[PDB]
Order: C-alpha cells, then structure tokens, then sequence
C-alpha cells in the first residue's frame, strides 16, 4: 500500500537473504584464513562475487523507494545506507581501473622484499624480517638504510598509482554528490534528522582540532623525554632544540612508539609487572586464558559465550601441515555464530589480546537482536573502543591479584604506576599526533589544497609541526612516504584510532564512576559491577540503531566526543614529567637544527 | 514438514501415554496450556491433534496462545482458547548439513493474518505494490515462502527445533482418547474395595 510498508517488506527480503549470504561468504572467509588452500580461494572468490553482486541488485532496488515518503528512522538509516551507490555510480572502465589499481597496491604491499645493494642473494620482508630490525637494532646507519630503502622502493612504486587513486576516488566521491573523498569517509559520522544530536561532516574536523590543541601540551612533554632519553641512548644525533630522526621511533612508520620503552624506562631498577612466568610455573592454556575472560564478561554482568563459540573457533596453531593466519581477528559470521581466530602464545599481550577480542565477540552478540544491516557499531570507533576498554581493565594488578597471576604481596608502589602510565602514552598517546597528521594530510589532499608537485614539502612540514618528527634527508616528490603503511595503501580510513582513544577513557571514565572505584583511574578495574555492565550494555545492545551522540549521552552524558578523560587517565605521568622537564627544553623547533 | 505446511495428524480410538514424553530427558520445551501434565494420564479426550513442523529456536516461544511473530501470522496460528501442549526439542543433528538444508520453508508474506489452526500452501507472488504482480516476482512483488538456512554450526536460536503441537478438544461425541489406568495386584479372601471397570 503505502511507500512505507513497501521498504518494509523490502528490507525484510533483504535482511534474510543478505544474513544467509554474508553468513556463506565469512564462513568461505573463515575456510580460508584456517585452512590456506587454493579451493578455499576460489570458493572464497565465488562467495565474494555473489555477495558484491547481491548488494549490486539490492542497491539497485533500494534507491526506486525516495526517502523523504519515509518517516520511521530506522527505516530510513537502512534505506540510506543501503541507497549508497558505491563504485557503481563511477563507469565500468574506470571502476575496472580502481578495482585494478587496489588489488597492484595490495600486491606491491604484501610482497614488497627490500634488501642492501650489492648483497642481492635474499632479502627481507616487512613482516617480520624489518619488524624485527626496526623493533630492536640500536645503529644509527642500520635503521637510516632499512627505513631509506623501503621509502625508496615502495614510495617509488606507489606514487604513480597513489596520483591515479586520487582522481578516481574525488571522482567516484564527486559522483555520488561529495566534496571529495575525505567527505565521504566523514559522512560516516554524520547524523542528520534527530532533534539536538545531529552531527556535521564539517564538525568532525573543527573537534579534531579542538581536542589535539588539548592533546598537544602533554605531546609535547612526552616527546621532550623521549628526546632526552633518545639523547642518552644516542649522543650526538638528536639536538636538544629539534625534532627527532624519523628512523629511530622502534617501528618502520612511527605509529607506535612501545619498542622503545626499554631505552626510555625511568625505574629500569624497580621490576616489571610481567606474569609470563607466572602463567609458565602453572601451566596455562590458552583455554585457561580465554576461560578466565569469560569469568571477567560474566563478572562484568554480561554474556557468556555460546557453546559453538568453544567448538568451533581455533584458539591454536594447527600445525606445519595447515597454514593459517596468524593474526588474532574476532568474526561474527552470522546467525549466531561467533569466532576468535587467534594463533594464541602464553604471553601478556596475548591474555590482553583475547580479551580486547572477547570484547569484539561480546559487541558482536550485544546487537544480534538488531536488523541486519544495523549490526555495526554506531560509528567506527565505538567498535574498537570496546575491546579497548577490556584491554584497559584486564592489564590491572589488581585484575592480575583478583585471578591469582600476581602474588598477593606484590608492592604497588607510586614508581611503577609512572612507568607504566609511560609504558601506555607510548602505546596510546603517540600514536595520536600520527594518526590526527596522516589524516588531515590526507583530507587536505582529497580537497584540493596541495597540489601533487607539493605534497611532501607540505607534508614534513606537518610532521615537524605536529609529530615533532624530522626526516633524516630531504625528499623529493620522487617518494610516496605515507602510502607505505597498511592502511593507506589499502583504501582504509584512519579516524578510527583517533576516535577509538578518546573514547576508550570517556568509557573508562564512565564504567569506573559507575562502578564507583575510589582512587586514580589508571588503578581502576570494571569487575564485580554488575551497573557498569549494566550501563555498558545499554549502549550495546543498540549497535547502529541509535545515532552515536545519542549512545554517547546514554554512556558518559556528553553530546559531543571529549579529551579531558585522557589528560586525566595520564595526569599524575603528566605532573611526573612536568617535573622530569625542569631543566629540558619543552616543544620543539620546526628548523633543520638535529641533522638534514 | 515445514512451518508452513506443517503435518497435521489426527489420534483416535487409542490409548495415550502421556508419563512416556513428560518423563523422557529429550525435549527442551514440555509447555502445556490449558491442562497440567499430572492430570494428563487421568483425562480422557475425544480427540488429538498432533501438528508437527520445524522452527527457529528464537521462534519457539511464538508457539503460544496471544502471540505475535512471523510465524503466528503467517505460518502457523494458535487460539487464546488452546487447550494443549506444546513439545520442542533441538534437532541440530538431523536437519543440519554442513552445506546447508533448505528443505524448510516459512511463509514471509501474507496480506492477512492466518485463522488457528490454518494451513497455507499457496505458492502466489505476495503483492506488496498496487501494481499488478502478473505472476513475476519484480518490483514490489515477493515470494512468499522463503528457505530457512540450517547449518550444524549455527548459534542456539537458530538451530533447528522440531515441534509438536498436541491439541486437546472435548466435543459432545464420547470421548475415546483416554489414559491407561493402572491395575493393582488383586487380592483376594479379604473384604477390599473393589473397583472392576467403573
Ligand atoms: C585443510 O585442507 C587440507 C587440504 O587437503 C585438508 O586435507 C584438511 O583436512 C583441511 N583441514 C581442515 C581442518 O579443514
Ligand atoms: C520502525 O520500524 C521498526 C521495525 O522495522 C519498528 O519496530 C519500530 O517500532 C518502528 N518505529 C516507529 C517509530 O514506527
Ligand atoms: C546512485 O546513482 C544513480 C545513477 O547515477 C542516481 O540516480 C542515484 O540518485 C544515486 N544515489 C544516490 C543516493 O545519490
Ligand atoms: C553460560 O552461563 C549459563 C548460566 O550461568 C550456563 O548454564 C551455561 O552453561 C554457560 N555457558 C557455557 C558455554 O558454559
Ligand atoms: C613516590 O613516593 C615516595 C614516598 O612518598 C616519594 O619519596 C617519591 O618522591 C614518590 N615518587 C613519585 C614519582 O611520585
Ligand atoms: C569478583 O568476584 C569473584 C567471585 O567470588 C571473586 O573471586 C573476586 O575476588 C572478585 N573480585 C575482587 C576484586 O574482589
């Protein structure tokens, strides 16, 4: 009868079909990454085929239904999200020339090998050959020629097809009624038609901004320390006015800044917080590990997991006859069916690891009651967000005391608390400056504000301005420097990290006033609280129906995404290096003053 | 069979025994409405419908006097005034493939609610649109039966659940369905109240 029915009962032929077909495609997903076979592939291609082309016609039956006769709001979130043309608007020859563009720069990414010149015989690759390398070398020249090398031949490969990949992306993105490609990715973000909560695609970067001017004061006193201690590790490269060599951050990109918590520790006489050994002298399996997270869920007030999930997921490494992907990766295969994929050592990393991947199993099932297409987070960074929180939780001592990993009379005292606050700014603060740069850069690029013969020229002046990074020797724009990590290279928005931090600490922040915890927020756990889970489980169990402002008023109160939870999860680190810069230099000097 | 077409049986003219499902550890769901289970083996009926089909097992608690769902509207329908019980257990074993068992069917589509204890087995193209479906599902014209999806490694409730549905009525004709009455060891030479078929 009416328009409104009619979408109904087609999103209702949708939503079955499409649960049936998504659950054929990840199950063929599933058989390959466990079981690396060359059948896989191709019953893994058919699946894909099938589920791009069943999109295909649904989209082209979904846009015949105009959205303004539509007044229900889930319905119309569905229909918008289901009206979006995609690639499809863009013509078939150039939709064939993007498609074939990803798949050589996922090639060139994967099997990019890079070794010296005139030792030709073998050679490294990213992973883990350079990892390794960049990870635990301390040569100045050896990281200079590794880091050098790999700009070299990737970025010379890449810029080409990086200049083609703009141009088609603006014009896929102009196509579809955007300003450029960077609108597009914040149009993810974008709420429109709810009283109070609607959000901007102009306001997500005016926020950006408004919360990396509060990031930057304690930026800036991490990275005088770590400019200090690098300074002690290496005497005469790094200036005590300029910035720091790109080379010598403890990884290839400088997204993290972890590796080098060895040559910046400040107690290195005080012991570590490391229950390896523990876990060893008792003998836990990786089926203790993930049992003791599930005592931590249901601790928490939520749900254990199914009995299939036990069946059916492959919690070890099968063997040298059966390959398989080693990296720990959550799956909602649909109709129930939920997976971890995780090559599982008996490790710290990897107990956090399975519980920031329980976290995804415990958002994929929360929303399980929600229509098909609204089984997402509410926005990208609310999905990792949750796994964060349960990686903030369980790397407590007093989670380590609750489930007998630590002795009980281990002494917390205030020293290792400020190592470790160290320990998680270097892991979660520095990636910050990176992630805020590499997106503004590339949404500068999308708009139009740098033109191609300019990019690196702006582009090093960003990350000495805003990283406190400066390059070893200049570049030219021979070089394609940010196109060598993963996600760029790969068509994947960044955002999410940036997003997905400070919204880990309003939800931390927000469980730990739930479940009334007395003392600094670092020490505060979310078990035995039956309302944090509670609270939690709210915002949940919505998944994409709810806008994420609205999800984030039903969590912390707050209409907007907020920074002062970070500065207060770090502020006793923040005091401790404010004293620690007496007599350094804070802020750095945008000039060639270390070496050029 | 499948939901839509679900098999109807009619017990008469027999003994039922009811301690034999009611004490079996195989059913997952023993609801009876309108009748408790203890009073079963004494009451006698006239007649027993004996509906028997394949659901969800979020769809199980549909198969209820008063409620609503995709299956009490389309597929199959109970009266508030049910007298009965509703059997379900899981059968994840026998009606699952790995490649997938789409044997079942349910029907998605209607353009009113079913009467209790209707069967549908009509195979026309649900007209959604006021355009003419002309026999072709096209735009705004769906088929109404749509295959489930059974697969051994599904979630809880999504495995398949076998129900029986087994309707109770009196009518004024003699009822014939009745319990077995047991007999206790005859004694005799003893002054003893006797009961000798009624
Ligand atoms: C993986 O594939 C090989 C290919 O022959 C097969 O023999 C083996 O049974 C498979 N293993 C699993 C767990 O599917
Ligand atoms: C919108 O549709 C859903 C089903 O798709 C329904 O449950 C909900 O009540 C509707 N909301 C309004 C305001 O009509
Ligand atoms: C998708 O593309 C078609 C054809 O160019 C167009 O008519 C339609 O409006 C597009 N969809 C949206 C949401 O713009
Ligand atoms: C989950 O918890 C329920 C109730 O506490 C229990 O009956 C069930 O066995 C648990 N699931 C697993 C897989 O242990
Ligand atoms: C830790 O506490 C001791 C004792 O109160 C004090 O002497 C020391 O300065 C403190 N250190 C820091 C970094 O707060
Ligand atoms: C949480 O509850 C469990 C259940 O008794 C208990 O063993 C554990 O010690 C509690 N956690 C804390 C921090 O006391």
């Amino acid at each position: 009868s009416t328009i409104e029915e009619q979408a109904k009962t087609f999103l209702d032929k949708f939503n079955h079909e499409a649960e049936d077909l998504f659950y054929q495609s990840s199950l063929a997903s599933w058989n390959y990454n466990t079981n690396i076979t060359e059948e896989n592939v191709q019953n893994m291609n058919n699946a894909g085929d099938k589920w791009s082309a069943f999109l295909k016609e649904q989209s082209t039956l979904a846009q015949m239904y105009p959205l303004q006769e539509i007044q229900n709001l889930t319905v119309k979130l569905q229909l918008q999200a289901l009206q979006q043309n995609g690639s499809s608007v863009l013509s078939e020859d150039k939709s064939k020339r993007l498609n074939t563009i990803l798949n050589t720069m996922s090639t060139i990414y994967s099997t990019g090998k890079v070794c010296n010149p005139d030792n030709p015989q073998e050679c490294l690759l990213l992973e883990p050959g350079l990892n390794e390398i960049m990870a635990n070398s301390l040569d100045y020249n050896e990281r200079l020629w590794a880091w050098e090398s790999w700009r070299s031949e990737v970025g010379k490969q890449l810029r080409p097809l990086y200049e083609e990949y703009v141009v088609l992306k603006n014009e896929m993105a102009r196509a579809n009624h955007y300003e450029d490609y960077g609108d597009y990715w914040r149009g993810d973000y974008e709420v429109n038609g709810v009283d109070g909560y609607d959000y901007s695609r102009g306001q997500l970067i005016e926020d950006v901004e408004h919360t990396f001017e509060e990031i930057k004061p304690l930026y800036e006193h991490l990275h005088a320390y770590v400019r200090a201690k690098l300074m002690n590790a290496y005497p005469s490269y790094i200036s005590p006015i300029g910035c720091l060599p790109a080379h010598l951050l403890g990884d290839m990109w400088g997204r993290f800044w972890t590796n080098l918590y060895s040559l910046t520790v400040p107690f290195g006489q005080k012991p570590n917080i490391d229950v390896t050994d523990a876990m060893v002298d008792q003998a836990w399996d990786a089926q203790r590990i993930f049992k003791e997270a599930e005592k931590f869920f249901v601790s928490v007030g939520l749900p254990n997991m199914t009995q299939g999930f036990w069946e059916n997921s492959m919690l070890t490494d099968p063997g040298n006859v059966q390959k398989a992907v080693c990296h720990p990766t959550a799956w909602d295969l649909g109709k129930g069916d939920f997976r971890i994929l995780m090559c599982t050592k008996v490790t710290m990393d990897d107990f956090l690891t399975a519980h920031h991947e329980m976290g995804h199993i415990q958002y994929d099932m929360a929303y399980a009651a929600q229509p098909f297409l609204l089984r997402n987070g509410a926005n990208e960074g609310f999905h990792e967000a949750v796994g964060e929180i349960m990686s903030l939780s369980a790397a407590t001592p007093k989670h380590l005391k609750s489930i007998g990993l630590l002795s009980p009379d281990f002494q917390e005292d205030n020293e290792t608390e400020i190592n470790f606050l160290l320990k998680q700014a270097l892991t979660i603060v520095g990636t910050l400056p990176f992630t805020y740069m590499l997106e503004k850069w590339r949404w500068m690029v999308f708009k139009g504000e740098i033109p191609k013969d300019q990019w690196m020229k702006k582009w090093w002046e960003m990350k000495r301005e805003i990283v406190g990074v400066v390059e070893p020797v200049p570049h030219d724009e021979t070089y394609c420097d940010p196109a060598s990590l993963f996600h760029v290279s790969n068509d994947y928005s960044f955002i999410r990290y940036y997003t997905r931090t400070l919204y880990q600490f309003q939800f931390q922040e927000a469980l730990c006033q739930a479940a009334k915890h007395e003392g600094p927020l670092h020490k505060c756990d979310i078990s035995n609280s039956t309302e944090a889970g509670q609270k939690l489980f709210n915002m949940l169990r919505l998944g994409k129906s709810e806008p994420w402002t609205l999800a984030l008023e039903n969590v912390v109160g707050a209409k907007n995404m907020n920074v002062r939870p970070l500065l207060n999860y770090f502020e006793p680190l923040f005091t401790w290096l404010k004293d620690q810069n007496k007599n350094s230099f804070v802020g750095w000097s945008t000039d060639w003053s270390p070496y050029a | 069979a499948s939901v839509y077409a679900w098999n109807r049986k009619r017990i008469s003219n027999c003994v039922a025994d009811y301690s034999v499902l009611y004490n079996s550890a195989s059913f997952s769901t023993f609801k009876c409405y309108g009748v408790s289970p203890t009073k079963l083996n004494d009451l006698c009926f006239t007649n027993v419908y004996a509906d028997s089909f394949v659901i969800r097992g979020d769809e199980v608690r549909q198969i209820a006097p008063g409620q609503t769902g995709k299956i009490a509207d389309y597929n199959y329908k109970l009266p508030d005034d049910f007298t009965g019980c509703v059997i379900a257990w899981n059968s994840n074993n026998l009606d699952s493939k790995v490649g997938g068992n789409y044997n079942y069917l349910y029907r998605l589509f209607r353009k009113s609610n079913l009467k209790p204890f209707e069967r549908d087995i009509s195979t026309e193209i649900y007209q959604a649109g006021s355009t003419p479906c002309n026999g072709v599902k096209g735009f705004n014209c769906y088929f109404p039966l749509q295959s489930y999806g059974f697969q051994p490694t599904y979630g809880v409730g999504y495995q398949p659940y076998r129900v029986v549905v087994l309707s109770f009525e009196l009518l004024h004709a003699p009822a014939t369905v009745c319990g077995p009455k047991k007999s206790t060891n005859l004694v005799k030479n003893k002054c003893v109240n006797f009961n000798f078929n009624g």
